[PDB]
């Protein structure tokens, strides 16, 4: 007895649900880590 | 649950995210255990959420 209704565009009720600026998180001698930014 | 986690392991990566808040994980999760009620126990979904 397992939920075998395979709906799985019950992840669909969740997809549709869903200016890029980053931070430095260390800088030092010329170069820089940057977090975030996911589409650079 | 863990059959049916792996046998189709989309479900499992898309609650693998690690960086993305985890209210809408445990909405979808339980949402999908609870699309049906052969899960009729809740302790499950409370260990697992």
């Amino acid at each position: 007895t397992i939920p075998a209704d395979d709906i799985q565009s019950a992840i669909e009720e969740y997809v549709s649900s869903f200016e890029e600026v980053g931070t430095v998180v260390d800088a030092g001698d010329g170069i820089a880590h940057v977090e975030g930014l996911p589409s650079v | 649950f863990s059959r049916i986690l792996d046998v189709q392991p989309r479900l499992a990566i898309l609650l693998g995210d690690c960086a993305v808040p985890a209210e809408g994980r445990v909405r979808l999760l339980r949402k999908v255990l609870e699309r049906a009620d052969s899960t009729v126990n809740p302790v499950v979904v409370a260990l697992l959420s």
